[PDB]
């Protein structure tokens, strides 16, 4: 976001393209929803609601594992779309039809962001 | 003042665009009101409730109040009852199409661009009529068993063509010319994603879609008249690729007459940009202009 | 980092033997010399023929085509010469083609390898182009058999 | 480390341990010295699941 | 054909205006001048599915294509009309030639295939990375038409060859080893993608290694 | 070969051949044409640079003649350790070798810009005769291929 | 845990009423008929509350008051053991590693990388589900 | 090494001299910064190698400075 926010400061293109701007918001709210946001619920979940209801652990310790590594290799993946040399997902967070389609988001960011 | 409470909104060039920013203006009113109060009772318990050092036992432990809960469930909701009653007002007007328009524009968007062609024109008046229906291209879009009922993806026969058409260029921005005072239906079609097409002069947008029909989108809209002339920004809102910053648009609104008088010229085989200096009009779009190719300041 | 302002493939040049050229507000595309050879240079008196497609970047007005000279000899422009509003003017007719033509009569020898000026003037700018020749979907010319050595 | 869970009277959570050697009157196991051997973490591994039945 | 020219031409604007302009000039940093470059190289480009391109990067990948048979013909004639160029082979029956490319002798194609074309597309068409985010891709999907069309046009890195450089049945040639060599089954088993070592290495240790440690496992014992 | 059978940006391997030499059809043109063919330092490069990107060579002192135009000739033998480095990217003009990832500007000289190569590429200078076919104008002025202890 | 299914069928009957007045309201006056992504979505979600709402009133409905479902109970009422819980494992990070090279081979589109990936997947949940259950060497 | 620190410290080598990490990591970001000494064109590469000099040289110092100390034993 800082970023961007560098770059709308003045008109014209300072230091980012156009294809970089759209990748940036793109994997700015990725990150910030999905890989911030949702995770740190349970992140709050496992500190204290065990906690709070008397409990001496959650029901299932190992799925509770499970959760987290799922989660940061998931996330390493989409964010791994930065080192392709096409870039990260442009499409936005949202990803609307069609454009991102094989035909109007050929590049592998995209397929790394989904799966 | 009401520029200041409208926030940066458009005063408007159509009755609807009117309508809208009156509704605007009346429901930032209502929150800034009910915004008013919550903030004013955070800051009086921030203030005046405070632990002071006098105080050892602890304060009283009440926390259920029915007949002041219930209260304050039956306001919010008539709140919101009047405003869906304003809102449903306003759309039903906003969206309101009449059989009859005078000006029939196809609005086809592309990426990275615009394309606007004069489908039919019909003054009220009787004093100008013209059919700028294209069917023998549109015909020869067809392609055909089909993976969709009987069509392939290339099918684009959904996409409207016309005799007189202005096609935006990288390096010229296009310019819609209309009448002032007369009815303009716009009908959308988009070549292969979404774009937007947003006159904040308007007050209104619509997004533009391939495949309206088969997505169940009505694609067509209209506006009882523009109500002074000039010059009107229009931008994409839809993420749509590389270059949906740099595919705006212009709205060139002149009087019937000027209006009549360009098509002419257009019907005489001129551009867009000589006839819009044959009706003593600026050639270019004078509120945007083309975004440099360059790829930045470091190129 | 490859989808930055420097990319690889926005600045890449059309992949044919021609020459692009800015003369002033006019494009001048695919620009090459047509010349059949048969030994290692042309020989004066040789008559060639000198293809390019002029694109007129403004959209308001027109523009003529007038003087093209060069240091090969002399060229002819047969036609008219305008370029529309926003239109092409194609001078020559390539190969791949089912009139406006220039017709040089060469001075000293050319061969196809080389570089050598041309000169257009429009009227409002006057730009080199170091035009090639290009041999466009003419065969291979046969090689005599080598014998055994 | 059992795995069991254990809620006492008053409730304290503890986990049920298996002593590798000799315990204490309180119950607690005597500390054992590392003699650079593998140890055993699993239950299953000392022959806690027994067998499911001679057959085919 | 006027029909054929209109019809590329009112494709051409709403789809290739905004990288290569309405005369077909080029727009800078955004696209080249389509002057000259034929019908072939716009059959190429679109139906390998190219174009229209979406953004600028190293290399534009393919994908599905945009337009139909019809369309790429109406789009080849319009910029075949602008500048001429070379053009795509065709059959009796006027269509895109596909079988009649496939050349007679594989043996002389197979050489020639590995003086001009192994280097960046690898021993049998497996593709080859290029200097910064560049890439031969593998040759198994492209029609004979498509090859020949590639080896006419010169795409973006590829070297453009010509038919005095290579001969039409030396370019027949190439695609029909080309083209055979995609098809061919594998003769020692699984072809582990034709890399070479590399998947090789990599199969051992995650088949062999993996099942000798893992029987070793069985007959021995811990601790 | 002829000028005129390279288009702008391709690229085209030639070898040094003789009227002696022959068509192969005799025993002695057979060997003496598998010699040619079987020779490590053999093998050149010959590249059209396109016409509008001619501003942007770079000559290396004692070869600013030896290009016939827009017609450049390179050894194919890799500076760094002898590999054939005929990966010639016609848009970017970087010749980049397989073996292990050495790019060269064909631009300037053939000279390194990447991988473990150091030297630059040994240019051939070239000329056409009466007949107009591409003949060299000259030996290399430098030794060709990897370098070795006793070089330069 | 009379409570707990309360909460399902609070849910499911407004999930249901929901479903039914958009099939209905999209039936009528709207374009192209009834929205089938919406409806669909909808009739399915009541679904979910439905499923989990049944089966928590079944169970509720066998098994007495438990300790934590009265109003006045004891701490010593829930004295004895609780169950087995999992004291360490390296499994789930195996689990997850092989799962993410799945996910990998399918984003690239390879074929062989998705093989491996299953195989991986099949190979680390075996041995999360055999963990405490693998019987002492036999020699 | 004592064995609250390393149990096993008596049953293998569990000790390296912290001198040799310190000269190490000294000598690991003088290879990297000597690296921009090339034929590469580019300026992406050399600031990444700045950065990782930095981080090693930094992290280097941090544990030289708190030894020196006595907060890290
Ligand atoms: C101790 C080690 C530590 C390091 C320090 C110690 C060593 C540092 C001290 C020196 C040392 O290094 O020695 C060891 C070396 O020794 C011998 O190398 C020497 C010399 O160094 C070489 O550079 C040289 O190149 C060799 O000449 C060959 O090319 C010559 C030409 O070249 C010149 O031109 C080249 C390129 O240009 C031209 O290219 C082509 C050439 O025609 C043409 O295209 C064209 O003409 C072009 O020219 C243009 O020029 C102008 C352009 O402007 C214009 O005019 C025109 O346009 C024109 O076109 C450059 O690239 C070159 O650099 C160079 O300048 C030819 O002239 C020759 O005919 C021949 O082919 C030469 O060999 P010679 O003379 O045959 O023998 C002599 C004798 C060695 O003397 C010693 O001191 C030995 C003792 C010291 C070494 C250690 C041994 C003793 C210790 C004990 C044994 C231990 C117990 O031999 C020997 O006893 C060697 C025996 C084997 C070694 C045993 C080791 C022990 C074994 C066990 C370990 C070779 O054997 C090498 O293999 C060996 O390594
Ligand atoms: C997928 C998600 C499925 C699991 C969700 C169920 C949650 C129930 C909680 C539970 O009991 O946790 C058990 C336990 C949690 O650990 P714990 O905390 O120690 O639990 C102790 C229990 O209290 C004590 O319980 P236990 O030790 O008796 O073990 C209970 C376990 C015992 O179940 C078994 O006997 C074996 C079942 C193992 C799952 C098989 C995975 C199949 C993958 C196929 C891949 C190829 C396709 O029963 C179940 O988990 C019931 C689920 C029934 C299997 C349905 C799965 C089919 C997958 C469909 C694929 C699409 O985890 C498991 O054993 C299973 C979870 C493993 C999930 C794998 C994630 C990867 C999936 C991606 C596949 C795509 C491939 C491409
Ligand atoms: C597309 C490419 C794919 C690549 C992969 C494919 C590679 C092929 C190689 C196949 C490996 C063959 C080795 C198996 C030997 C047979 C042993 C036997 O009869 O069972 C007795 C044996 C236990 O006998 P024991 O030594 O008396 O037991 C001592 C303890 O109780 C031992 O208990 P513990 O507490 O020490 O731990 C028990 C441990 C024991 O498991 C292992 O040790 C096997 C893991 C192999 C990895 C070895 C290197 C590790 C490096 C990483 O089990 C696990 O924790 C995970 C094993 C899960 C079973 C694998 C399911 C196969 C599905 C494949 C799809 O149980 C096994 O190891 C059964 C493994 C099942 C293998 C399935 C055969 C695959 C055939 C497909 C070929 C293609
Ligand atoms: C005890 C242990 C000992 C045992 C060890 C033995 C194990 C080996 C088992 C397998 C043996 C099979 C024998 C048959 C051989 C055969 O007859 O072969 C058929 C053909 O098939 C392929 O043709 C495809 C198409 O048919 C063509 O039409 C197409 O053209 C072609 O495309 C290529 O060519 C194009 C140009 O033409 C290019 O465009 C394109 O790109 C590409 O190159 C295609 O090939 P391709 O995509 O390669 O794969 C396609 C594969 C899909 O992959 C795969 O097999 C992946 C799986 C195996 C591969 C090897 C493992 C990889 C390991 C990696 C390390 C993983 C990475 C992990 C990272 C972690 C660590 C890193 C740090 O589908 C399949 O076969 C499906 C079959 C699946 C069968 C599974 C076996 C079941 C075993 C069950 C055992 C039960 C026992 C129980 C006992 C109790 C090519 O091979 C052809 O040549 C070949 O001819
Ligand atoms: C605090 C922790 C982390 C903090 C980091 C976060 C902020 C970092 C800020 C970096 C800046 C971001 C900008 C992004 C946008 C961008 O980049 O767009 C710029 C343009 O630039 C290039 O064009 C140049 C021109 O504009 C063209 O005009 C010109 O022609 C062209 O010239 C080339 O090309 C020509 C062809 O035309 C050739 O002719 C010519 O010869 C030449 O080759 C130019 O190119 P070039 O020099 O390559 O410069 C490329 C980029 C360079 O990128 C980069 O940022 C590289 C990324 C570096 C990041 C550092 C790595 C960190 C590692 C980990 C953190 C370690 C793990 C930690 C351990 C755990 C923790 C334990 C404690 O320069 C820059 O931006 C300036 C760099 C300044 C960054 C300073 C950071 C240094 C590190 C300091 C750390 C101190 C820590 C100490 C702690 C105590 C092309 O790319 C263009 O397309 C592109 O558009
Ligand atoms: C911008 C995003 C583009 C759009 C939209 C289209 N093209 Fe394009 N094209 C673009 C670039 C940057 C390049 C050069 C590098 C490359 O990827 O090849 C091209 C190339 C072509 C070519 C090849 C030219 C050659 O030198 O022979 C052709 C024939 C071509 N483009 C045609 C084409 C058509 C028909 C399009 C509409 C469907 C089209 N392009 C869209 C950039 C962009
Ligand atoms: C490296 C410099 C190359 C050499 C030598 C050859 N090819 Fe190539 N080829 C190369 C690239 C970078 C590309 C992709 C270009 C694009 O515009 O995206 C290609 C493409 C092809 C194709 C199209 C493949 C498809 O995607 O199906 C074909 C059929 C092809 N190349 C064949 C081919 C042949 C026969 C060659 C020898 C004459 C040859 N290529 C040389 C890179 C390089
Ligand atoms: C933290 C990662 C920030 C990435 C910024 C650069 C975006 C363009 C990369 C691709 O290309
Ligand atoms: C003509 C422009 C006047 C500027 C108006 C500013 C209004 C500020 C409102 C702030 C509301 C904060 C909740
Ligand atoms: S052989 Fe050419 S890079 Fe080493
Ligand atoms: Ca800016
Ligand atoms: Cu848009
Ligand atoms: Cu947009």
């Amino acid at each position: 976001a800082l970023f961007m926010r560098t770059e709308l400061a003045m008109p014209g293109l300072q230091f980012l393209s156009n294809e970089q701007f759209n990748q940036l918001f793109t994997m700015h709210g990725t990150v910030m929803l999905l890989f911030y946001a949702t995770p740190i619920v349970f992140g709050f979940a496992n500190l204290v609601l065990p906690l709070q209801i008397g409990a001496p652990d959650v029901a299932f310790p190992r799925l509770n594992a499970l959760s987290f590594w799922l989660f940061l290799f998931g996330a390493l993946i989409a964010i791994a779309g930065f080192i392709t040399p096409g870039g990260a997902a442009d499409f936005g967070w949202t990803a609307y039809s069609p454009l991102t389609d094989a035909i109007h988001s050929p590049g592998a960011g995209g397929d790394l962001w989904i799966m | 003042w009401s520029d200041a409470l409208a926030l940066g909104w458009p005063t408007g060039i159509t009755p609807e665009a009117k309508l809208n920013r009156e509704l605007w203006i009346g429901s930032v009113i209502a929150s800034f009101a009910v915004g008013a109060i919550v903030w004013g009772l955070i800051f009086w318990t921030s203030a005046f409730h405070r632990k002071k050092a006098t105080d050892t036992e602890l304060p009283r432990q009440f926390g259920y109040n029915m007949p002041l809960e219930l209260t304050l469930t039956v306001i919010p909701f008539l709140i919101i009852s009047v405003l869906f009653y304003f809102t449903v007002v306003v759309q039903e007007r906003m969206m309101h199409k009449d059989p009859n328009p005078e000006v029939v524009i196809d609005v086809t968007a592309f990426q990275w661009n615009w394309k606007f062609g004069y489908q039919k024109i019909a003054f009220a008046d009787g004093s100008f009529d013209y059919d700028g229906a294209d069917p023998e291209r549109k015909e020869a879009m067809t392609s055909r068993v089909g993976p969709i009922r009987g069509m392939t993806p290339e099918d684009r026969t959904y996409l409207n063509f016309d005799k007189i058409e202005t096609l935006g260029t990288s390096s010229e921005i296009p310019v819609l010319v209309l009448p002032a005072g007369k009815r303009i239906e716009f009908v959308l079609n988009s070549a292969d994603v979404i774009h937007g097409f947003w006159v904040p002069e308007f007050l209104f947008k619509r997004d533009v879609l391939p495949e309206p029909k088969a997505n169940n989108s009505d694609n067509v809209f209209q506006v009882s008249e523009i109500q002074q002339t000039g010059a009107f920004v229009g931008r994409c809102t839809e993420m749509c690729g590389t270059f949906h910053a740099m595919m705006n648009f212009e709205v060139r609104v002149v009087e019937p007459n000027d209006f009549k008088a360009y098509i002419d010229q257009r019907n005489a085989g001129k551009t867009n940009a000589e006839a819009l200096a044959a009706i003593n009009q600026p050639p270019l779009a004078i509120t945007t202009e083309p975004f440099e190719s360059r790829r930045g300041e470091l190129v | 980092c490859s989808a930055g302002q420097i990319s690889q493939t926005t600045t890449q040049e059309p992949a044919v033997n021609g020459v692009n050229a800015q003369a002033g507000q006019v494009s001048l595309r695919n620009v090459h010399l047509r010349a059949p050879q048969q030994t290692d240079y042309v020989e004066p008196g040789t008559t060639v023929e000198l293809l390019f497609v002029a694109a007129n970047d403004s959209t308001e007005g027109s523009n003529k085509l007038k003087s093209i000279t060069s240091d090969v000899g002399e060229v002819t422009l047969t036609g008219d010469s305008t370029v529309p509003a926003d239109g092409v003017l194609i001078v020559g007719e390539p190969d791949g083609q089912i009139a406006v033509t220039a017709e040089v009569e060469l001075t000293k020898p050319i061969t196809n390898g080389l570089l050598y000026d041309f000169t257009f003037t429009f009227e409002d700018g006057e730009t080199t182009v170091a035009v090639p020749i290009s041999a466009g979907e003419q065969p291979r010319r046969p090689v005599p058999p080598a014998g055994p050595g | 480390e059992t795995g069991i869970i254990k809620r006492l009277p008053h409730g304290a959570y503890v986990e049920l341990h298996q002593p590798l050697g000799p315990v204490d009157e309180h119950g607690h196991p005597i500390p054992l010295e590392y003699a650079g051997a593998p140890l055993p973490k699993r239950m299953n591994k000392l022959g806690s699941g027994g067998a499911p039945g001679t057959g085919s | 054909q006027s029909a054929l020219l209109r019809t590329g031409k009112q494709l051409f604007e709403t789809s290739c205006v905004s990288c290569h302009g309405a005369n077909l000039q080029g727009v800078p940093d955004r696209g080249p001048s389509l002057i000259g470059t034929g019908e072939a190289a716009v059959y190429f480009q679109v139906s390998t599915g190219r174009m229209p391109a979406m953004r600028g990067e190293a290399q534009a990948p393919s994908k599905p294509p945009h337009f139909d048979e019809s369309q790429i013909d109406a789009l080849g004639a319009y910029v075949q009309a602008n500048g001429g160029g070379p053009t795509v082979p065709r059959d009796d029956h006027g269509a895109v030639a596909q079988e009649s490319l496939i050349g007679g002798d594989v043996a002389r194609g197979g050489d020639l295939f590995r003086l001009n074309c192994a280097s960046c597309h690898n021993f049998t068409g497996k593709g080859g990375a290029l200097s910064s985010g560049k890439y031969a891709p593998d040759l198994g999907d492209a029609n004979p038409a498509q090859i020949y069309t590639a080896m006419l046009t010169g795409p973006q890195n590829m070297p453009k060859f010509s038919d005095r450089q290579l001969t039409p049945d030396e370019k027949r040639d190439i695609v029909a080893y080309v083209r055979e060599s995609a098809e061919t089954p594998s003769y020692g088993g699984y072809g582990l993608g034709g890399f070479g070592p590399a998947p090789e290495g990599m199969a051992m240790w995650i088949i062999g290694m993996v099942a000798a440690i893992g029987v070793a496992m069985w007959i021995g014992s811990r601790a | 070969m002829r000028p005129e059978d390279i288009d702008a940006g391709g690229m085209e391997t030639v070898f040094p051949w003789r009227e002696s030499d022959g068509d192969g059809t005799t025993v002695e043109s057979e060997h003496k044409l598998t010699e040619i063919a079987m020779g490590v330092r053999n093998p050149v490069m010959l590249i059209r640079i396109k016409p509008a990107d001619m501003h942007r060579v770079i000559k290396r002192k004692g070869q600013e003649s030896f290009n016939f135009g827009e017609l450049f000739a390179y050894t194919k033998v890799c500076s760094h350790l002898g590999c054939p480095s005929s990966l010639y990217e016609q848009q970017t003009y970087r010749i980049l070798c397989p073996c292990h990832q050495s790019q060269f500007d064909a631009l300037e000289f053939a000279k390194p810009i990447f991988g473990p190569a150091a030297r630059a590429l040994a240019q051939l200078p070239i000329t056409i005769d009466e007949d107009g076919y591409l003949v060299a104008n000259g030996d290399f002025v430098e030794p060709v291929g990897p370098a070795f202890w006793e070089r330069k | 845990m009379h409570i707990e299914a309360r909460l399902f069928e609070i849910l499911t009957a407004f999930f249901a009423l929901a479903a039914v007045v958009y099939a209905v309201l999209t039936a009528m006056f709207a374009t192209g008929g009834v929205e089938w992504a919406g409806t669909t979505a909808l009739v399915l979600t009541t679904g979910l509350t439905l499923i989990t709402g049944t089966f928590f009133r079944f169970v509720a409905r066998r098994l007495d008051t438990r300790p934590e479902d009265y109003e006045d109970a004891e701490i010593s009422d829930g004295a004895g053991e609780l169950g087995f819980f999992a004291p360490h494992s390296w499994w789930p990070i195996l689990i997850s590693l092989s799962f993410s090279t799945a996910a990998v081979g399918a984003a690239l589109w390879l074929p062989w990388l998705i093989a491996a990936g299953v195989a991986f997947v099949i190979t680390s949940v075996c041995g999360l589900v055999f963990e405490y259950y693998w019987g002492p060497e036999k020699h | 090494v004592d064995v609250e620190d390393v149990p096993s410290a008596e049953w293998g080598w569990s000790h390296m001299p912290i001198g040799v990490m310190h000269i190490g990591g000294l000598l690991s970001a003088a290879f990297l910064l000597v690296m921009m000494r090339g034929n590469h064109v580019g300026h992406v590469e050399d600031w990444f190698l700045i950065g990782f000099a930095a981080v090693i040289v930094a992290l280097v110092g941090r544990n030289w400075w708190l030894r020196r100390r006595g907060w890290i034993r």
